């Protein structure tokens, strides 16, 4: 079950710079960046290319290079159109892809954001605006929608190529997309932010995938004082999380960090304060 | 307008003139135009590799920054962010 997106950062400064960054992810994976420096969009896997070829491949990359270029003129026009209004700096945000079921089954989207917000998407064969987006841009989407080509190029992307795409991806990354590196643990406090009290702090550094169990315990009492932190993401692709616990002063004694994680098959990490 | 949120965690378990990665994870803002440095002992850290800038599903933006350190018993760091939702510099110290 992954999620494929592709996300397209665009920054308007004033009527002379312009930036447009991309990134493809497939799940936590990176598969691609496409710089507003280079003319190629670059892989960061060997395998990002999927099962398409190099002439698939070169045409699927030339309509994005066209795409972009277009991009760029017709909203720096559309600045001039209705300003000001809303006048720069300005910010884009496209996010784009499909979700891949079991069966052969997939959900496409995609999904634009102005300053931050969520504002249109592409639905079924045109573009729309959401409820509550501003009304300035419902004649511009109205003159994107008048375009037929882009239309039925958008609907070829979504419904066909994405997810083809994608299951090329999926067989040509299998042994990075299921790969599995062990997690290493270790102890630590931290000043809390109660009087009397220390914070424990389990930290757990190297793991992928993504899911994971980390519980304070005292014995097989699971603790729930644990707070659970977020994942951080390291430099090599792994996961970094920790899990603590604020206990009064004297209490430490017989505390444990209880690790489980799918690539040690069964044999947690058990450390003991 | 967004301010960003700012964790730093080594990518190993620490040990005093033992090579490891120091990681500064810096979430949450908008808009994209952001100066992070990593800090030594109050001094910048020249060489400093970054990810891709990306965004979540909230469409707040997230990069990674990272160094090469060995940590000791007396050196402290830091990562410095500055950002237009800031009037001062944000800046995050490593645990230990
Ligand atoms: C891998 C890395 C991917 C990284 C990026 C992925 C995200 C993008 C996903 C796909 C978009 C593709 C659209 C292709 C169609 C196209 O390029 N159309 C442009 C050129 O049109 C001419 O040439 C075509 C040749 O391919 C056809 O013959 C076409 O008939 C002909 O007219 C055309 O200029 C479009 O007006 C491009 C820009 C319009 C567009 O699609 N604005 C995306 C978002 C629209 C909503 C923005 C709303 C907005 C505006 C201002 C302020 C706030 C919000
Ligand atoms: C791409 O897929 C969408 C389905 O999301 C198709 O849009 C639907 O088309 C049907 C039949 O032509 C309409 O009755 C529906 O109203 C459309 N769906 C929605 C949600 O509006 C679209 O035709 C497909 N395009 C291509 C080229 O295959
Ligand atoms: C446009 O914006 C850039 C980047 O913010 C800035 O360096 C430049 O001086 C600006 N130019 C004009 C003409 O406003
Ligand atoms: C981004 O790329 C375009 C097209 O090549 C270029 O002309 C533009 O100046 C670039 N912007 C910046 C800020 O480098």
């Amino acid at each position: 079950n992954y999620t494929f997106r592709c996300l397209q950062m665009s920054s308007f400064a004033n009527r002379s710079w312009s930036r447009t960054d991309s990134v493809v992810w497939l799940g936590d994976l990176q598969t691609h960046r496409w710089s507003n420096d280079s003319a190629t969009i670059s892989f960061t896997k060997p395998w990002s290319q999927g099962k398409l070829s190099n002439q698939q491949w070169e045409k699927l990359q030339h309509m994005f290079q066209v795409y972009r270029v277009s991009f760029t003129r017709d909203i720096q026009e559309l600045v001039k159109m209705m300003s000001p209004k809303e006048d720069y700096p300005i910010e884009i945000q496209l996010s784009a892809g499909c979700e891949m079921y079991p069966g052969n089954a997939s959900e496409s989207f995609l999904h634009v954001a102005f300053q931050g917000k969520y504002v249109v998407r592409f639905w079924g064969t045109s573009w729309q605006t959401v409820p509550g987006a501003p009304s300035w841009l419902d004649l511009p989407i109205k003159v994107l929608n008048a375009d037929q080509g882009t239309s039925a190029t958008v609907q070829m992307l979504l419904n066909d190529t994405c997810p083809l795409f994608v299951r090329g991806l999926l067989e040509a990354g299998k042994s990075d997309l299921e790969k599995q590196e062990k997690p290493v643990a270790w102890l630590s406090s931290v000043p809390s932010s109660a009087h009397g009290h220390r914070q424990l702090v389990c930290h757990v550094s190297g793991f992928y995938p993504k899911p994971v169990w980390v519980m304070w315990m005292r014995g097989d009492q699971e603790q729930q004082g644990t707070h659970r932190g977020d994942f951080l993401p390291n430099a090599d692709e792994t996961w970094y999380l920790q899990a603590t616990l604020d206990v009064e002063a004297g209490e430490e004694a017989g505390l444990a960090c209880r690790v489980k994680h799918s690539s040690l098959g069964g044999q947690d990490i058990i450390l003991y304060w | 307008q967004k301010t960003p949120q700012i964790q730093v965690y080594s990518r190993h378990p620490p040990e005093n003139g033992k090579p490891n990665i120091l990681n500064c994870y810096v979430t949450q803002f908008h808009p994209p135009h952001i100066e992070i440095q990593m800090l030594k002992n109050g001094k910048k850290i020249p060489k400093v590799e970054m990810s891709d800038m990306s965004f979540s599903k909230d469409w707040s933006f997230y990069i990674l920054a990272h160094t090469e350190f060995t940590p000791t018993e007396t050196d402290t760091y830091a990562c410095r962010v500055k950002h237009a939702s800031m009037a001062e510099p944000k800046t995050v110290y490593w645990d230990r």
